[PDB]
RNA sequence: GGGGCCUUAGCUCAGGGGAGAGCGCCUGCUUUGCACGCAGGAGGCAGCGGUUCGAUCCCGCUAGGCUCCACCA
RNA sequence: CUGGGGCGGUCGCCUCCUAAAAGGUAACGGAGGCGCCCAAAGGUUCCCUCAGAAUGGUUGGAAAUCAUUCGCAGAGUGUAAA
RNA sequence: AAGGGCCAUCGCUCAACGGAUAAAAGCUACCCCGGGGAUAACAGGCUUAUCUCCCCCAAGAGUCCACAUCGACGGGGAGGU
């Protein structure tokens, strides 16, 4: 997004307002992030400058973040040689995604002198340099860099700074003239000729289908400043630059300003992508323990069909019990008939009694009873734990982060993992009524029990796996009641299955019987499907 | 300190494993003395140095080992650059 | 096996069963106990031991209240060692008892039922008892 | 068994007035750029007791580990 | 010195128990401390009386400071114990 | 006068703290003398923690059944290898 054109774009669009800004006031309140609050034309603005890698870019935020309690050493030099300065000028650093102020400020003794503030924008490797203005030694380095790595540059104080190697890029038809069209991929090698590129411009660029037209169109557009600051959002991957998007069926959302743009996007961004992380290796954990336990019933399984010999030994010691009279003590075998008049050959133990033979018979039989019921009941444990984690998984798909945190001690709570009143949430409905619900499974119990009354309706899926909402005495119209249909299967095991039926029961006949394993009674069910954000 | 101890704590070089490597290959050399990672070091100190190539001299301020990132670049100054 | 959680010296000298005792001569909490007519050291597991065994013959059986608690730790040398350089360390932890002492009680249960529980407990104890019961 | 040393974040470290410095593995993000990164796995004084307003920091008891010794007939 | 020696540990002083109701009394017996501190932590004159608990009361919070009745003493007594 | 005496006072963990010198660590199986059963290795002796053996209560095992045979938690003795 952040290309040379993005940049010189605000070159010009920040020059518009800071012509010789008062620099009021420093701080630093993350790592790679730095706030000014400027006095320019009259008025305070805020400043965010950014070499944070995946986020680095320029700023003004009507939101000032964070000042922080500890003022950094990079802070500090910066109000060394910085405060109370005067933003003569912005410089493009030739539309590479680099930018400059040629700042001055009085010294210690009053008497005036500049500086050259260097950001440069590269991606994995940015930085912010400040220089100074005839000897272009640098003074101050947010990311030191020595030689190690090699490199044409280096960033250390002291040293004359130096600018990274422009490459043979024509900066701004010239690429029918050196680039072969043949080639193909050419959103690629656009790269290759141009100095302020992305792949997702280029990309956008070449999907206009020899197209030079589109290239001089959109250079002729950010000169003139002719963009539409928006962001762009295909199936989620929020993009956004100068220019709209141009082909792809993603959403896309203006604005008036690009400092709002960038607003918008990154003060989520820089925690949504956390959360995102915590809630995938989470998910992966729960993923493997659901698997495990699947195979764990299926070793349990096919364990099992190598011992049940025991209706076989049942029926062996009652026909003995049934014959005591005609048997010898000393005999191997027996013709005996089932109480169908079949005609068994039981056989025995020549040395022992009928009468021992056949308690041994039940004896088996009894152990094995005693090792299909444990075996059964394992069976059982497994089962309602992988249902459980199945809940648990739907839950986590059609989750938010208030939910999670909530999972994540209820997990804590069952042991598989380590380390106070809201509880519901809720939209619009039909009737002009509230419709309340819970993506936690504690928090929907919570609701369930304790914000409900017994003749109450309950609404949550006539299938496997969902979760339950309800509103307060849910018992409004019909209207309501194919309502609460559609945020049952909007939150379910299959979101956007057309076919998922919803089962409606008195809250009176709710089971509050592991945890949210909740039977129900007084049901009725209706086939309904998925909707959209109107189940708001 | 010992050369090698120096340059990790500097942050010269990442791993105390490649200054020893680049010792025992010589590149480097100290006050015009050709070194080794066991080299002693103090303030004052001028050390000559190679990346392949680009050669480097440089100058010794201080020296310590609790050294925190930024804090490490005060121990010492670049002076020159050759190839 | 009882044991007392703190205690100022962890090594005593080990001290004189002379005479009789000063209190717990009689059942009160209980209606049938068990008094004894000798004096000796006990230790928690002797007591643990008699506890579980009246208690599996009772099975439900109504309330014990023993009278007694190891207070005294005694000491024992590691193996095969020389005499002398300090005291041993410490082993156990004892109740000291003299005669005419309680030792358990019994009640909510018959009298032939505390008797043979009793007689049970005095066959894990070294010493010389006698069935009592509430006057 | 005896004596000495050690037992702080995943690893290595400092620090009687409130445990914080660096580094690494796996995953994810990430990108035009000459290995220049970021977030999460996670950051917790071996334990017990005592003195102090307080303890990693003083004392004592015990466990785990490393080294030394466990000889004369 | 040594319940043979060696290795270990200790070597002087203070307090308690052992110690057997004067005093004293051993052991490689049991527990702990000292190798100082205060120029006011001394002298004198005059003054008054503690710790904790319950009530009420911002910040004040279980726990500051507050008034409040109870309160031979549970506190303090430079430091270890008597 | 030097120097000494008297008075006051300073200098020592001389800590092995009534301090042998201002000044000092080890091997001896190549060893030697004087003495000791005042003191160790073998054996004997006393003890018997330990060891071996015997026994008590008896839960429990023993399909059932404490005691055919085993015998937990616990307890008491003998012997003197």
């Amino acid at each position: 997004s952040f290309d040379g054109m993005f940049t010189y774009g605000m070159t010009h669009e920040l020059n518009e307002k800071i012509m010789g800004g008062r620099i009021t006031k420093i701080h630093q309140p993350y790592k790679h992030d730095v706030i000014f609050h400027i006095r320019a034309k009259g008025k305070n603005q805020k400043l965010l400058l950014s070499a944070h890698p995946s986020y680095s870019r320029v700023h003004i935020t009507a939101q000032a973040y964070e000042n922080p309690s500890e003022p950094p050493m990079f802070c500090m030099l910066l109000r060394k040689h910085i405060e109370g300065g005067f933003i003569e000028k912005i410089e493009q650093a030739g539309l590479d995604r680099i930018m400059i102020f040629h700042i001055k400020s009085r010294n210690e003794i009053g008497d005036e002198t500049v500086r050259k503030l260097y950001v440069e924008i590269m991606g994995r490797h940015s930085n912010i340099i400040l220089t100074d203005a005839a000897e272009n030694v640098i003074i101050d380095g947010l990311k030191h860099l020595s030689p190690s790595m090699n490199s044409y540059r280096t960033v250390l104080p002291g040293q004359d700074y130096k600018l990274p190697p422009a490459q043979d890029k024509i900066s701004p038809d010239d690429i029918l003239r050196h680039l072969s069209f043949q080639e193909g991929r050419l959103d690629k090698q656009i790269v290759d000729h141009f100095s302020g590129v992305s792949p997702l411009f280029a990309k956008e660029a070449v999907h206009r289908a020899t197209l030079p037209k589109a290239l001089l169109a959109l250079f002729a557009e950010v000169k003139e400043h002719r963009f539409i600051p928006n962001i762009t959002t295909v199936n989620g991957k929020e993009y956004f630059y100068l220019l709209e998007l141009t082909h792809l069926k993603g959403e896309a959302r203006r604005f008036d300003s690009l400092s709002e743009l960038l607003d918008r996007f990154y003060f989520g961004k820089a925690e949504r992508d956390r959360v995102k992380q915590q809630a995938q290796d989470l998910e992966r954990f729960v993923v493997n323990e659901r698997k495990k336990n699947a195979n764990k019933i299926k070793k349990l399984e096919k364990t099992l069909e190598y011992s049940e010999n025991a209706k076989e030994f049942q029926l062996y010691g009652e026909l003995l019990t049934a014959n005591l009279y005609m048997l010898k003590k000393g005999d191997k075998q027996a013709e005996v008939i089932n109480y169908e008049s079949p005609t068994i050959t039981i056989p025995l133990n020549p040395n022992k009694t009928p009468s021992e033979n056949a308690q041994a018979y039940f004896t088996k039989y009894q152990k094995a009873k005693n090792s299909v019921a444990v075996v059964e009941e394992q069976i059982r444990l497994a089962q309602e734990e992988i249902e459980y984690f199945d809940q648990l998984i739907q839950q986590l798909s059609s989750a938010s982060p208030r939910d999670i945190s909530e999972i994540r001690e209820e997990l804590v709570e069952g042991k598989y993992l380590r380390p106070h009143n809201p509880v519901l949430e809720t939209y619009e409905s039909t009737s002009g009524l509230t419709i309340l619900v819970g993506k936690n499974n504690r928090q929907n119990e919570y609701l369930t029990t304790r914000v409900a009354a017994r003749d109450d309706i309950w609404l949550h899926t006539k299938d496997i796996p969902g979760s339950h909402v309800v509103i307060r005495s849910s018992e409004p119209d019909e209207q309501t009641i194919m309502e609460a249909a559609t945020i049952a299967a909007y939150f379910s095991k299959a979101k956007d299955s057309s076919s998922v039926p919803v089962d409606y029961t008195k809250i009176r006949h709710v089971k509050k019987p592991k945890p949210g394993f909740v039977t129900y009674d007084s049901q009725h069910t209706v086939f309904v499907t998925p909707d959209a954000d109107t189940v708001i | 300190m010992r050369l090698d101890k120096f340059l990790k704590v500097s942050r010269l070089i990442k791993r105390r494993t490649l200054a020893k490597e680049v010792a025992d290959q010589g590149r480097i050399s100290i006050n015009g003395n050709q070194a080794k990672a066991s080299s002693d070091v103090k303030p004052g100190d001028e050390l000559t140095v190679r990346f392949g190539q680009k050669l480097v001299t440089v100058q010794v301020n201080e020296l310590k080992d609790t050294t925190k990132k930024e804090e490490a670049a005060n121990m010492y100054t670049i002076l020159k650059e050759e190839k | 096996m009882l044991l007392p959680k703190r205690v100022k010296y962890r090594r005593e000298h080990r001290g004189k069963m002379r005479g009789r005792a000063k209190g717990g001569t009689e059942v009160h909490f209980g209606e049938f106990g068990i008094q004894a007519l000798e004096a000796s050291w006990i230790t928690n597991r002797q007591i643990e031991a008699a506890r579980i065994a009246m208690t599996r013959y009772m099975k439900r059986g109504g309330k014990v209240w023993i009278k007694i608690f190891p207070s005294k730790p005694y000491t024992a040398k590691p193996l095969e060692v020389r005499m002398g350089s300090g005291k041993g360390a410490p082993e156990g932890w004892v109740a000291v008892v003299k005669p005419g002492k309680v030792l358990f009680e019994i009640s909510g249960v018959s009298e032939e039922v505390a008797r043979e529980a009793l007689r049970l407990a005095s066959h894990k104890l070294p010493i010389k008892t006698k069935f009592v019961k509430r006057e």
